[PDB]
């Protein structure tokens, strides 16, 4: 349930990420395939060697449609909808992955918004980070 | 996860009345049709379009009947299981790709089918001990992750 | 969302309940406890012996919390409106065993269906107590 | 837990610098406020309604080192901390119930504290490794629930 509060914060906290997010969903997962090596059995196919190119336009890619939840934080199954379609349905990612990876998010802005990242702030954050594994879980019958 | 004599036994003592083969086209059988995207693994397989393609599909009851004897066979080594899988397990890591979350979640499909099947013996107690041994395969079945 | 399929299906296996109902709910409570162990943490004095009279009507009163739910299936969340407030604020229990207390009803729910257990139906099913588990785990935070 | 060489190493260099009853009414401080629900084994306490009348709560304040200097002497029994956490394990449950997600739940919170408190430092295979190790850690005080 994303508060208004919960909500200004967010989107200062996405705010000051203003371009590293695709630097940030680099490291985000850097950090998601070496602490719980999983999530990586989902990625098969990719060079996942530390500084792949490969991993670098996924990453990107990945923070786009957060920034874009960011954005419509008021309609986000709409906005994802699509993207919604994908996850639930070719992917068929395990939902309790999506926990992991949220972890590991949170956790690089962490290391690289020294004072932006408030303890009101992680709280928020990780709702929206919950808020959005959840849309992205829905599909998903 | 260490399991006890006690219980250790309800596992490996009434796993005796189980025929494996309808037991896995059915526990592999409702995995598929209640978690949808274990589908993920085999479009190999046919129909999945329905729980009754599903669940009626040969090369389902095929696998699962598979996968249950390997099941067997590991409440054979239940002191050790990390002990009998390892091989086993690389193999779904290295090789297969999966998503061992899926192993808990057949464990439970099958305390499930199990549920199912066995009615009133299915006791609290037998089904618990039926629940450490599902969840330490589980977790053999995991070991070797990397 | 589940889907009008779901809701009958639902209904229905939840019909041959009906009144014994009480019962799955007290059988439920007592899988519940003897294995996933850590559950107990919530009921440090309640008597969990086999037969606790205490546990008895935990269970009268889990299951027609789940009649009631049914009975309301679209609107579930103004329905079990209260309860919510509930688990949230007064016994904070982690979410975590929600899903602990949602998978052993299903197994005496289970284990009493020798023909009402369609996976068809088994499906329709750990798919309510999920909803019925995220109305309640709704304002946690 | 199962630790490496370069693993401990990185370990072991991470702490010397923890400043530890700091951090520490932090982890904890944070816990009560990212996910409200720990709240409950905590009202003899005073003031948890806010994060602030939360992050200046001296009752947490205080209690957080204990957890924390708890913690760090477990650091050192790397090797067996099924060992060293017995006792502790022996009560979270008799006495005291907690629910054994929370130990889960704070090893999180104690990754982004370090996470935050040093910067590029804290790289992904140090997070990784402390990862392995909050693991353990959880794993280690919930051994014995029953
Ligand atoms: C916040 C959570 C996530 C978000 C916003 C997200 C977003 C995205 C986007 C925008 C795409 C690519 C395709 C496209 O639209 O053109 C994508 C692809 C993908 N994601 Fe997700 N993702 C998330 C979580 C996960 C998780 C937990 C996994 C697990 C393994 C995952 C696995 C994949 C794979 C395999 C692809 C396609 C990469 C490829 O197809 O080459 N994602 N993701
Ligand atoms: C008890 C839990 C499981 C056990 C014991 C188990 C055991 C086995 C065994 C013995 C094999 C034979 C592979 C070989 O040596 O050639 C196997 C194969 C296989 N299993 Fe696992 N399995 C489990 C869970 C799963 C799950 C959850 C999936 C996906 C949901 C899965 C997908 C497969 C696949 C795709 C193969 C290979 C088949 C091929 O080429 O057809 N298994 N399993
Ligand atoms: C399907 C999920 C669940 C449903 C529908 C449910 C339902 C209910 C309902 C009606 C009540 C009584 C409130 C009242 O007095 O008016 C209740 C009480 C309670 N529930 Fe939940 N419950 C669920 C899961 C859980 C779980 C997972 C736990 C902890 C593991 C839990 C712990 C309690 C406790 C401790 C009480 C109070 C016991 C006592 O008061 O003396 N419930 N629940
Ligand atoms: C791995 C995580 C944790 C560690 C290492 C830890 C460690 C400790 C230790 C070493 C004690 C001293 C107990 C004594 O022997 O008097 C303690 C007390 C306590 N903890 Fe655990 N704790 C952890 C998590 C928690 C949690 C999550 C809670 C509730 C969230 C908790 C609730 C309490 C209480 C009430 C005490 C005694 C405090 C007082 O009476 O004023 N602990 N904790």
């Amino acid at each position: 349930v994303l508060s208004p509060a919960d909500k200004t914060n967010v989107k200062a906290a996405w705010g000051k990420v203003g371009a590293h997010a695709g630097e940030y969903g680099a490291e985000a997962l850097e950090r998601m395939f070496l602490s719980f090596p999983t999530t990586k059995t989902y990625f098969p196919h990719f060079d996942l060697s530390h500084g792949s190119a490969q991993v670098k336009g996924h990453g990107k890619k990945v923070a786009d449609a957060l920034t874009n939840a960011v954005a419509h934080v008021d309609d986000m199954p709409n906005a994802l909808s699509a993207l919604s379609d994908l996850h639930a349905h070719k992917l068929r990612v395990d939902p309790v992955n999506f926990k992991l990876l949220s972890h590991c998010l949170l956790v690089t802005l962490a290391a690289h918004l020294p004072a932006e990242f408030t303890p009101a702030v992680h709280a928020s954050l990780d709702k929206f980070l919950a808020s959005v594994s959840t849309v992205l879980t829905s599909k998903y019958r | 996860v260490h399991l006890t004599p006690v219980e250790k036994s309800a596992v490996t003592a009434l796993w005796g009345k189980v025929n494996v083969d309808e037991v896995g086209g059915e526990a592999l059988g409702r995995l598929l049709v209640v978690y949808p995207w274990t589908q993920r693994f085999f479009e190999s397989f046919g129909d999945l379009s329905t729980p009754d393609a599903v669940m009626g599909n040969p090369k389902v009851k095929a696998h699962g009947k598979k996968v249950l004897g390997a099941f067997s066979d590991g409440l054979a080594h239940l002191d050790n299981l990390k002990g009998t899988f390892a091989t086993l397990s690389e193999l779904h890591c290295d090789k297969l790709h999966v998503d061992p979350e899926n192993f808990r979640l057949l464990g439970n499909v099958l305390v499930c089918v199990l549920a199912h099947h066995f009615g009133k013996e299915f006791t609290p107690p037998v089904q618990a001990a039926y629940q450490k041994v599902v969840a330490g395969v589980a977790n053999a079945l995991a070991h070797k992750y990397h």
